[PDB]
């Protein structure tokens, strides 16, 4: 998971 | 003679419609971005299930932001008389309003505008859906344990997170919104009205998706999407 | 699992904010008609209407702080129609401006637990900037997750009330309620008040600035279910 | 007809  | 249901747009035109996708990925090192892994997945989910919807897909990958506005541009100049809707679907950075090309930032009005029903006359009075898959700010969700018709109008924006809120992306299996836009159409879209798959979408990213973060910051985060109507009949996609 | 669940013993509160006198720091006229048109209109949805006629910014924020300490465990829903001057992003007590995220924020799914899980519906009927339509000729859940903003007219732009008949928006929320609320989910309702704006209001002016114009007006979703009043 |  990783911020956009 | 004979009586009422126009309710419902009308969606059996020869052609559904064109299904516009931007793909970025790769970013000009001068700008500071990240690459953006798993929007491959993202971008090739949208390909086959619109395919299945029959919209002519057309996929375009790590465009400017001068090639984003002139291929809108463009693409609103075409002749969509014989098309159903129209579909652009944003996979890239953002902030609120604002999508980057590779190079540089595009205010989201500026391309919605381009489809205006004064605009772009061919889809005056036809659904034209943008879905944006990026982030709209930098909060965190930390959750909690359980003149005849508007120029404006015949628009739906369905954004992937929140206004002011970050939107997440994995980089195995895509970003949660597109993953779930993408499952709740092939699974209802013979059976549901748009606006209520788009409801399936809010509760799937909301209930199904939690961060993990090796960074306390990020860790155990939720999110939920953004569903902005300006339609005004339903929608069905059969 | 698809459809919230609306039958705890109340259906819950409809908080109805009536703005029509500013202090000279204009009189929004037939605003009195849709306080009217809205209180009739929830209650026969079996809301609790409660009605406030000219808040300061002040005392609308203690309002919604006070209503969001109450406890909802009994009800299954709650409504807030706010009705009065705006901008984009703001409406204005009697005295001025406040966020209109300051006021969503008190009946965040962290902050007002009795809501938790249940449809907050905030219902505005206000300007969101001075842009005008021409028209043209035919952690388990989020804490924003389960609000539906909806907005009287597209971001940037007027919203039309008249002076006699009331606003273009509320007219329409209030018919499409009475016709449909037992019958039809609430987005699909809320649908028919777009069509109904936009195809059957447009703009009679002396002004030729401000004249045949037309509004659209905006449904903005968090809601994870399906919402029927029925 | 008047705006808001």
């Amino acid at each position: 998971d990783e911020v956009d | 003679s004979g009586i009422s249901l126009d309710n419902s747009y009308k969606m059996d035109y020869p052609e559904m419609g064109l299904c516009i996708i931007i793909n970025n990925k790769n970013f000009h090192k001068s700008t500071g971005m990240t690459s953006r892994s798993g929007t491959d997945v993202d971008a090739a989910n949208l390909r086959e299930t619109f395919r299945n919807l029959k919209y002519e897909v057309r996929n375009k990958n790590d465009l400017t932001r001068e090639e984003i506005v002139e291929l809108m541009r463009d693409v609103s100049k075409e002749d969509h008389s014989k098309r159903s809707s129209f579909v652009c679907v944003l996979l890239s950075h953002g902030e609120e309003g604002i999508i980057f090309g590779t190079n540089g930032p595009v205010d989201l009005k500026k391309i919605f505008n381009f489809f205006r029903g004064d605009r772009c006359r061919s889809l005056t009075g036809k659904p034209k859906l943008f879905i944006i898959q990026a982030c709209r700010g930098t909060e965190l969700d930390c959750g909690i344990e359980t003149h005849k018709i508007p120029v404006e109008a015949d628009f739906l924006y369905a954004y992937s997170t929140a206004p002011g809120y970050y939107s997440w992306r994995n980089s195995k299996d895509g970003s949660w919104f597109i993953q779930s836009l993408c499952a709740m159409l092939k699974q209802y879209a013979d059976k549901l009205e748009f606006m209520h798959i788009l409801t399936r979408v809010n509760r799937k990213v909301a209930t199904e998706f939690e961060s993990f973060s090796f960074d306390a910051t990020f860790h155990a985060k939720k999110q939920i999407p953004c569903i902005v109507s300006m339609l005004t009949k339903e929608l069905y996609f059969y």
